[PDB]
């Protein structure tokens, strides 16, 4: 489990979705 | 493009790729964008795919996504549900699950710990930005 990876990926996804 | 960046983009890719077929269709873009409170039109969705579809097959694969990848406050607002200016584990766990992700509190806690600069146990706006900049 890579915490920073999972979090930044989800943030990127919402950043693109927005 | 650093190793960690390709890996972060891979993570993002996986969140749109609902069926896990290696491709992001317009349906998948729309579904995800609607789950986050957006309302794209079929035309805007077609244009998104069009603007980064190298081989003109109508869908985005990981390599094309990569090229594309190669606003914060808005994203912050999606995580900070109650609007108090701080993201807590419970709010974080909510978004994750919303993205279809199923994870352990331990993991949600480690994620908070990764972004938490001052060590108060939550992520404020400045910390959210730094993590993205
Ligand atoms: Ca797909
Ligand atoms: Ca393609
Ligand atoms: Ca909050
Ligand atoms: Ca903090």
């Amino acid at each position: 489990f890579n915490a920073r990876r999972k979090l930044k990926g989800a943030i990127l996804t919402t950043m693109l979705a927005t | 493009l650093t190793e960690e960046q390709i890996a972060e983009f891979k993570e993002a890719f996986s969140l749109f790729d609902k069926d896990g077929d290696g491709t992001i269709t317009t349906k998948e873009l729309g579904t995800v964008m609607r789950s986050l409170g957006q309302n794209p039109t079929e035309a805007e969705l077609q244009d998104m795919i069009n603007e980064v579809d190298a081989d003109g097959n109508g869908t985005i694969d990981f390599p094309e996504f990569l090229t594309m990848m190669a606003e914060i406050r808005e994203a912050f607002r999606v995580f900070d549900k109650d609007g108090n200016g701080y993201i807590s584990a419970a709010e974080l766990r909510h978004v994750m699950t919303n993205l279809g992700e199923k994870l352990t509190d331990e993991e949600v806690d480690e994620m908070i710990r990764e972004a938490d600069i001052d060590g108060d146990g939550q992520v404020n706006y400045e910390e959210f930005v730094q993590m993205m900049t």
